């Protein structure tokens, strides 16, 4: 079935990726992902740009003139990563835009 | 004030359960669209220049034409 | 009902006169009228807004339209009546009157000091309301002497498709007087009544 | 091609450079004075002695453009907004020539210079909106330095 | 099978009937984004860290997550001259009207 | 500094036209992949902690497994 | 042809 | 369940509340002192008289958790990072009990309290990373008010 | 080759002694050695890091392992040799030694003034390196008199799973001396050498 | 069962 634009689970396991040779912690985190239909009308929480408002309108009126807008992360949050840096030192650093906080149509 | 988002929320709430593959999609959709049209018309003056409003008005009108939803109706 | 008149033609005679002629198909050859029928000629232009049609009855198949505006496009249509019988208005014909010398002066003569250049003035105006043709130029006359004879005023000729002009090298804290006149292919229009402008002085810092 | 917009209303000015200004600019003032077009306005104090002014006359000169239009002049005043040029015509040049036309806001479509001019009367005064291509809007000679739409108003008028 | 690109999208306000309130422009080029976001994402698609990870995971196992999506990453305004509620002629920058760049998010 | 973007640009430039409907898709792709793997390997230290780099390394290794590209071979 |  | 993280490295402290601090904290100091765990460190001035200090000893007490683990003590010092508790064991309780284990960074997985402890030697000193569930990290008695991971360092130590 | 020994068993005798026993399947009934074969017993624990195996040759099917650490888990495996023939190491058996009284004092005794409470001190320490069993408590002794006999020092008993303690109601601008001892199921360990801490005074505002 |  074709769900509407929603935030869905996405588990990232750095150990499974072999990245524990440089990442110390965390070795896994919840990243989420966005997925689903962007249909007219965009609900307010999909927080469209003016462009997405117009494109969604045009795709509704003529799906051949433009494709629909796309369900993508509209707010993301960082996670703090403890890792071994290029100088072989322990570094704690915020990696921005790692966790989807909200999805929307763009 | 422009209250288009109230109209949209109502329309989305009312049609959120609709699944195009289920047997009564168009009749519930049209009733919903008609209410959405009425709601958007009641905030029209306050919303002039608001792209979300103008897009809603046109999108609704187009859908009601596409789906052959009568102008008046339940 | 009755067949409307045909072949409506506008013959331009002057800046205010146009002769209208038409044919009646219901009529025998040479347009001989042998009954109590009469024609109605209607005309108007689009200037000013919301004008109404002017009308005139004609005993024969021609009518001379007078008191028209110069260099103006008019529309003309004809209808026929015979007691009880009346036709519709014919196909419209158009006719533009000839030019006339402008009959009114340039308007809203405004004189300002140029920003950062107080020895420079900017003259701004509006066209004559009775241009009577394509304005081909303007003449700006200026003087420090309000009582000087017209031939003693400084002349500043200017293009007809512009409504702003700059005059440099003037004396500060001095009254100046300005008059403008329009010109077209027919000649000079009247001069506007003199406008006074005193140039600014220095504000020592 | 990109478009520049100019506006005058109740006066308030929005320049091609998107600077918004409140100008007195009493009497006749050029909004546009370039190679293709002349836009001239008359502003009057709303009450005597007021610094707040409003538009009672709009003059537009569509300069002759060989093969497209002969010179046309449009003029609107308070209580007189015609749907024609001063010569009673509604289009430039011939009957076949539609590069310049007027439609009843009254609108002027000067397709030949990608220019639109909208004129309306709001209460006792006139408003104006101009859409012009950037290269044409900025195409003027050195002496054409007074153009409210390009440079805004003199500091002393604000 | 085209990759993420900025494509033409012409918006005609007059065709939409918005010329009863919009004075100018009555049309503009909005563009739109469309196309595949495939591993590896070229730099100009400017993925977030999240998009980098998601594209990687979808490359390794398309069942684990969908691909990232081609969407506007930079937009620019257009100035619209229009009449507002109070019959005022208004000139306003409408933000985010024109796609300047597309990328994978 | 970290120069993974050059490696990626080269790989994308070299493979963007490739279409599986043509004969030598997989060989040309594997050649480009090996070159991409080599380029990324040579900037490993400078790129430590750059998710673009680490994702490239893993995605390359995974693609080479998926497309059966020998780790050693021509580029 | 006249068109900008 | 949500996780809180604590770190100590070359000293520098990153608290469960994400405040980053540079503390002298010379001698033995509690990082964690709660109902489930004791984390104790020894810090030494890098050179005599220096306010810059670094870690030469890490003691972890995994308190007895009935049915999961008996009490286990881990201790690492500069040049001695074992992969076992002080009693030579690598897991808590029985042979079948794997709720508490050590793997060679040397890591301690206290699954029973959703807690991970990573210990490594960077040069002449020791670093520490702790991942603990928020409700367990904040579960301590009134008298347990000195906990560098919870409240950071005393103002006089910064 | 040669069959490795089987049934390796660790019999705990004390805090430092474990007897190892094993069976040889290659041997005849009653496990009687009737040839020049000898056994090798190997053992180690995981404390401290990187230890190597200790080895010992045995003439018969038993070996007493001495000098082990108290309360420590050891691994044991056996192999057989006969001139040229040598077996592999058997399956490993484990054995944990008994507890002993702690034999070393608590370490890194640190005394600090509590923030905002200068009449309160915080005592922080590290366990004895020779705990020799599960620490069940500590005893903190403190005095204002450095020469007072041990029985005249204030006693502060404390839990064994904590390494920090707070002492309230102390006198300001006063030298205090602190000693700590660990305890386990076997008894008291030695006391740490006294540490001096002078309490702070007031800074009048 | 011991697991948090
Ligand atoms: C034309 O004749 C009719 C009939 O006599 C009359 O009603 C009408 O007013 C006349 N029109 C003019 C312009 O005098
Ligand atoms: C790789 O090998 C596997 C196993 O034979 C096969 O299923 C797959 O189709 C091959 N893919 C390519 C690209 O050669
Ligand atoms: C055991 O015997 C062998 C052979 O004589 C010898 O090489 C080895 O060193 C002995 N091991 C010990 C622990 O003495």
């Amino acid at each position: 079935l074709k769900a509407r634009c929603s935030r869905k689970a996405l588990h990232v396991n750095f150990k499974d990726m072999g990245w524990d040779d440089w990442i110390i912690a965390p070795l896994e985190y919840e990243a989420f992902h966005c997925e689903g239909l962007c249909e007219f009308p965009l609900r307010s929480h999909l927080e469209p740009t003016n462009h997405a408002v117009i494109q969604t309108l045009m795709n509704s009126m003529d799906p051949e003139s433009t494709p629909p807008t796309c369900c993508v992360p509209t707010r993301l949050s960082p996670i703090s990563i403890l890792f071994i840096d290029s100088a072989n030192n322990v570094v704690y650093k915020q990696y921005e835009d790692m966790v989807v906080e909200s999805c929307g149509c763009r | 004030q422009c209250r288009i988002q109230k109209c949209t929320t109502d329309f989305v709430s009312l049609t959120s359960h609709l699944n195009s593959a289920v047997d009564g999609f168009d009749s519930e959709f049209c009733k919903a669209l008609r209410a959405y049209a009425g709601c958007t018309q009641r905030t029209s003056k306050a919303c002039r220049g608001n792209l979300v409003y103008h897009s809603a008005v046109l999108g609704i009108s187009d859908l009601m034409s596409q789906r052959n939803c009568s102008k008046d109706g339940p | 009902p009755m067949m409307p008149p045909v072949g409506v033609q506008a013959s331009i005679l002057s800046h205010d006169t146009i002769r209208i002629t038409w044919a009646d198909n219901s009529l025998p050859k040479h347009q001989k009228i042998t009954d109590s029928r009469y024609y109605t000629v209607r005309w108007k232009t689009n200037i000013p807004a919301n004008t109404k049609y002017k009308n005139a009855n004609a005993t024969t198949l021609s009518y001379l339209v007078t008191g028209l505006k110069p260099n103006t496009l008019y529309e003309f249509s004809v209808m026929v009546t015979k007691g009880r019988r009346s036709s519709t208005w014919s196909m419209t014909a158009h006719g533009a009157t000839f030019e006339l010398v402008p009959t009114s002066p340039p308007k809203d003569v405004t004189v300002v000091s140029k920003e950062g250049k107080p020895r420079t003035i900017i003259v701004n105006w509006q066209p004559p309301s009775e241009a009577n043709g394509k304005i081909t130029g303007y003449i700006i006359y200026y003087s420090t002497d309000v009582n000087a004879e017209i031939h003693d005023w400084v002349i500043e000729p200017v293009v007809g498709n512009r409504l702003t002009h700059q005059i440099q090298e003037l004396t500060l804290d001095t009254p100046y007087y300005f008059k403008i006149q329009a010109r077209n292919s027919k000649g000079m229009g009247p001069m506007s009544e003199a406008v006074q402008f005193r140039t600014p002085k220095a504000l020592g810092s």
